C-alpha cells in the first residue's frame, strides 16, 4: 500500500519533468568553445561520424557544437537520472595521459573507474570472475571509446551485449554506431578532458543530493 | 521452466593432433524457445554429446530473438532471403494451413509460435545457414503497425471469407497523411520465375501437395 | 589461509572505486604511488631487499 | 524430453 | 542575442592563423619527462621538444616558450592502410623562452 | 540569415604547383 | 535472461521485446530513464563500409571571405613578428588587424584589391606597426 506511493513520489516524478536536475546550467556552447570541444584530421575520419561534424578547417575536421550541446544535454541528463536512482556508474577511459584525473574524479563522485587494461570477460564473465552474486553497472561512461591501438573499446561491444546503456565521448575517428548517447567532441586535450569529468561529477553529485533531499522531505511528511 | 530446448544437429567433427591423431568433438546445434515469440539458438562442441548439449542448451537462451506473428500465428509478410548459400522463401498462411516446410523449420516455428506457414529451402541445404537465415528474416519482418507509422496511412486488410468489408488492421499513431500513395500502373518488382509459372499451371511435381501427417 | 573479505554490501555497490579492474588492491596502490609521484615532482640499501 | 544426466554437487568443491 | 558557433568559428584565434606551418606561436611547458619537454601551444594536441642545451635549466613546468610551428597533428597514411596513422602530437621547433 | 557561415571557395592558401629546372626550357 | 545479439536492433529493443514477451520479469533500471529521454539515434549497430566510385564525403571546406586577404598577407609579408597567443581568446594578430583595416577600406567603397591592398598596409604604417615585405 505505501510501496507504490513510495515509488510514484520518489522514482516515477522526476520522470514527468523535461530537465529535473537543471543540468543545462552546467555548460553553454561558448564554455565548450573555450574548451576546443576540434577533431582529428579529415583523413583519420569515421564515416558514421560525418553527420557531427561542421567542416574541415584545412583538413582539420570541426565538430559541430551546436549538435554537441544537444547531445551532451541528453547524455548529462540520463547520467543524472541514473545517479538519482542509486545506479553504478563505472568510468572507462584506456587514454594514460588522463588515468589520475579519471580515477579521481570517480573517488570523488562515489562511483567507479576502470581505466586499466581491460581484461577479456570482465563484463560477460562477471559471475566466474567477481562471483555469482555480483552487480554489474547500470551505466558505463566512456571518456575516450578508443583503445591504445585506436580501435573501439572492447567494453562498448561487451556493455551491449550485458545491455547496459553507455554514454561516449565520440571524437571524429571514433564508431558511435553502438554509443547509446554519443557526445560528438574533442577527447585528446586536457581542457576538453578536465571539462567532461568536471561536468559529469557534477551532474552525478547533485543527483544524489537531490535523492537524499527528496527522501527526506517523503519521510518527514509521512509520520506527520 | 517456460522454454522448450530441441536438438537440430549434431555432428562428429574431427581436428588432427600431434600426439593423438584424430580427435573426435560433437557439434550440435539447439534451438530454444517458449512459444511466445522468444527463441534463440547456438552451437555447443565438447568431447562428450552430454557436455555438448548442455554448453548449447544453456547458451541459447542468452541469444533470444523475439519474432512478430501475425494475429500469433503466422508471419506478417511473404519473405524470401539468401543467407550465403541458402535459400529460405515463406509466404504468410491463413489459419489451418499447417506448417507446410523443411523439418527444421517445422521444429523451429513450434518453438517460436508461429502455426500456419509455408516455405521452400532452395540452394545449400546446410543446417547453420538454414537456421541462422530462418532468424534473419523473421526477425526483420516488418509488422502492419510499423508500416502505417512509415507511411502515415491505413492499413487495410481484405479478406476474400469476409467480402468488400474493410478491416483497419494498424492506422498511423502520428499524422494521417492526405495524399494517395502514387499508384504506379505498372509495378517493377522482380518476381520469381517459380511462383509465375505455379500461378500458370505450368508447375507438374509428383511430390507437391503430397498428403501428410499433422504438423 | 588469508582471505579477502566481501567487496560490495546487499544494496551490491562495491565498496572500492576501483573494484571492476579485478585488482583493487593492486592498482589502488599503483593509483598512490603515481599520485606521490605528481605531487614529489611539483615540489621539486646493501641490507634492503 | 531427454534428459541431461544432471551435474552433482560441484567435485571440486573448493 | 546569442553568439553562435559559426561566429566563434571564425572569429576564433585559430581561424585567424589559418596555415599553421612556420607560424611562431607561444607554448607553456606543461609536463617534464627528462630532457623531453611537453609543450602547449593551445591546439589540439600538445608538442614534444628535447630540452635546449644552452639555457636547459630555465625550462621548467609552467614556463612560456617561443615555438615555430609545423604542423598541427603528426599523421600518414602508409601502404595498404584504411585510414591516416596518428601519432597524437604537433610538430613544432623550440626557438626559445618568451619574455615579457 | 547568418553572416558568419562558411562560403564556398577554392583554397586560398593553395601553394602553386612545383616547377622542375628545366621546365619552360628547350 | 538478456539477449547478447548487440548487433540485432539496441539494447532497448531487444529488452523491451523481452520484456513483452515475459522473458524478463523485471524491467532494467536503466529502461524507464531511457524511454523518458531517448537519444536523437537509436544505437543500431550497423557495418561501415568503403566508398567507391563517386561517392564522396559531404563534408566541406571552410573557407571565408577574408581568407584570400590572409593569404596574400602571408605572401606579402610573411608570419607576423608577433607570435600568435592562441590561449587568448580575444588575441588579435597582425594579419588580422590588416583583414579589420582591409575590410573598413572595403566599407569606404574602393573595389581595386591591388588599390585596397596598398591602401591598407599605408594605414598600418601609419599606426606604427612594422610591415618587413619579404623582399
Ligand atoms: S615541371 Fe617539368 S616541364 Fe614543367
Ligand atoms: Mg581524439
Amino acid at each position: 500500500e505505501d510501496s507504490t506511493d513510495f515509488n510514484d513520489k520518489i522514482l516515477n516524478e522526476p520522470l514527468k519533468h523535461s530537465d529535473f536536475f537543471n543540468v543545462k546550467e552546467l555548460f553553454s556552447v561558448r564554455s565548450l568553445f573555450d574548451a576546443r570541444v576540434l577533431g582529428h584530421k579529415a583523413g583519420c575520419r569515421h564515416r558514421f561520424m560525418e553527420p557531427y561534424i561542421f567542416g574541415s578547417r584545412l583538413d582539420h575536421d570541426i565538430i559541430d557544437l551546436e549538435q554537441t550541446a544537444t547531445h551532451l544535454q541528453l547524455a548529462l541528463n540520463f547520467t543524472a537520472h541514473m545517479a538519482y536512482r542509486k545506479g553504478i556508474i563505472l568510468f572507462i577511459s584506456r587514454n594514460r595521459q588522463f588515468s589520475y584525473l579519471i580515477e579521481n574524479m570517480a573517488r570523488d563522485c562515489g562511483e567507479y573507474a576502470h581505466t586499466r587494461y581491460f581484461r577479456g570477460g570482465m563484463l560477460t564473465n562477471a559471475r566466474l570472475l567477481f562471483g555469482p552474486t555480483v552487480r554489474l553497472p547500470d551505466l558505463i561512461i566512456f571518456l575516450h571509446t578508443l583503445n591504445n591501438i585506436f580501435e573501439p573499446h572492447v567494453a562498448v561491444r561487451d556493455a551491449a551485449k550485458m545491455n547496459i546503456p553507455t554514454v561516449g565521448i565520440v571524437d571524429t575517428n571514433c564508431n558511435p554506431c553502438l554509443i547509446t548517447y554519443p557526445v560528438p567532441g574533442n577527447d585528446d586535450s586536457p581542457l576538453a578532458v578536465h571539462l567532461y569529468c568536471r561536468l559529469f561529477q557534477t551532474a552525478i553529485t547533485r543527483a544524489k543530493e537531490k535523492r537524499q533531499q527528496v527522501e527526506a522531505l517523503y519521510r518527514l511528511q509521512g509520520q506527520k | 521452466e517456460d522454454f522448450d530446448t530441441r536438438i537440430l544437429e549434431v555432428r562428429n567433427v574431427f581436428t588432427m593432433t600431434a600426439k593423438e591423431g584424430r580427435k573426435k568433438s560433437i557439434r550440435v546445434l539447439v534451438a530454444v524457445g517458449n512459444g511466445k515469440g522468444a527463441a534463440g539458438f547456438s552451437i555447443g562442441k565438447a568431447t562428450d554429446r552430454m557436455d555438448a548439449f548442455r554448453k548449447a542448451k544453456n547458451r541459447a537462451v542468452h541469444h533470444l530473438h523475439y519474432i512478430e506473428r501475425y494475429e500469433d500465428h503466422t508471419i506478417f509478410h511473404d519473405i524470401s532471403l539468401r543467407f550465403k548459400r541458402t535459400h529460405i522463401k515463406m509466404k504468410k498462411q491463413p489459419k489451418g494451413y499447417g506448417l507446410r516446410c523443411h523439418r527444421a523449420i517445422i521444429t523451429i516455428c513450434r518453438l517460436i509460435g508461429i502455426k500456419d506457414m509455408y516455405a521452400k529451402v532452395s540452394g545449400s541445404i546446410n543446417m547453420l545457414s538454414l537456421t541462422q537465415g530462418l532468424f534473419r528474416g523473421l526477425s526483420r519482418q516488418e509488422t502492419h503497425q510499423q508500416l502505417a507509422d512509415k507511411k502515415g496511412l491505413h492499413v487495410v486488410e481484405i479478406r476474400e471469407e469476409c467480402g468488400p468489408l474493410p478491416i483497419v488492421v494498424a492506422s498511423p499513431r502520428g499524422p494521417l497523411r492526405k495524399d494517395p500513395e502514387p499508384e504506379d500502373e505498372v509495378p517493377d518488382v522482380k518476381l520469381d520465375w517459380e511462383d509465375v509459372k505455379t500461378a500458370q499451371g505450368m508447375k507438374r511435381s509428383v511430390w507437391s501437395n503430397l498428403k501428410r501427417a499433422a504438423t | 589461509p588469508r582471505q579477502r573479505a566481501i567487496q560490495w554490501g546487499e544494496d551490491g555497490r562495491p565498496f572500492h572505486y576501483l573494484f571492476y579492474t579485478g585488482k583493487q588492491s593492486y592498482y589502488s596502490l599503483m593509483h598512490d604511488v603515481y599520485g606521490m609521484l605528481l605531487n614529489l615532482e611539483k615540489h621539486q640499501v646493501i641490507g634492503s631487499r | 524430453a531427454f534428459v541431461i544426466p544432471k551435474k552433482n554437487v560441484p567435485t571440486s568443491k573448493r | 542575442n546569442v553568439e553562435s558557433f559559426a561566429s566563434m568559428l571564425r572569429h576564433s584565434p585559430l581561424t585567424q592563423m589559418g596555415p599553421a606551418k612556420d607560424k611562431l606561436v607561444i607554448g607553456r611547458i606543461f609536463h617534464i619527462v627528462e630532457n623531453d619537454l611537453y609543450i602547449d601551444f593551445g591546439g589540439k594536441f600538445h608538442c614534444v621538444c628535447r630540452r635546449p642545451e644552452v639555457d636547459g635549466e630555465k625550462y621548467q613546468k609552467g614556463t612560456r616558450v617561443r615555438l615555430r610551428l609545423l604542423d598541427l597533428e603528426l599523421t600518414s597514411r602508409f601502404l595498404g592502410a584504411t585510414t591516416d596513422t596518428t601519432v597524437l602530437e604537433a610538430n613544432a621547433v623550440l626557438l626559445g623562452i618568451q619574455e615579457s | 540569415s547568418n553572416e558568419d557561415l562558411p562560403i564556398s571557395m577554392e583554397n586560398p592558401y593553395k601553394e602553386p604547383l612545383k616547377k622542375c629546372i628545366l621546365c619552360g626550357k628547350h | 535472461a538478456g539477449s547478447r545479439l548487440e548487433t540485432v536492433g539496441s539494447i532497448f529493443s531487444r529488452t523491451r521485446d523481452l520484456v513483452r514477451a515475459g522473458v524478463l520479469k523485471e524491467k532494467p533500471l536503466w529502461f524507464d530513464v531511457y524511454d523518458a529521454f531517448p537519444p536523437l539515434r537509436e544505437p543500431v549497430f550497423q557495418r561501415p563500409r568503403v566508398r567507391y566510385g563517386k561517392a564522396k564525403a559531404p563534408i566541406q571546406d571552410i573557407w571565408y571571405h577574408e581568407d584570400r586577404i590572409r593569404a596574400k598577407f602571408y605572401s606579402v609579408y610573411g608570419s607576423g613578428q608577433r607570435a600568435f597567443d592562441l590561449f587568448n581568446p580575444n588575441f588579435k594578430s597582425t594579419c588580422q588587424r590588416f583583414v579589420e583595416k582591409y575590410t573598413e577600406l572595403q566599407k569606404l567603397g574602393e573595389t581595386d584589391e591591388e588599390k585596397l591592398f596598398v591602401e591598407t598596409g599605408k594605414a598600418l604604417l601609419a599606426e606604427g606597426v612594422i610591415l618587413r615585405r619579404v623582399g
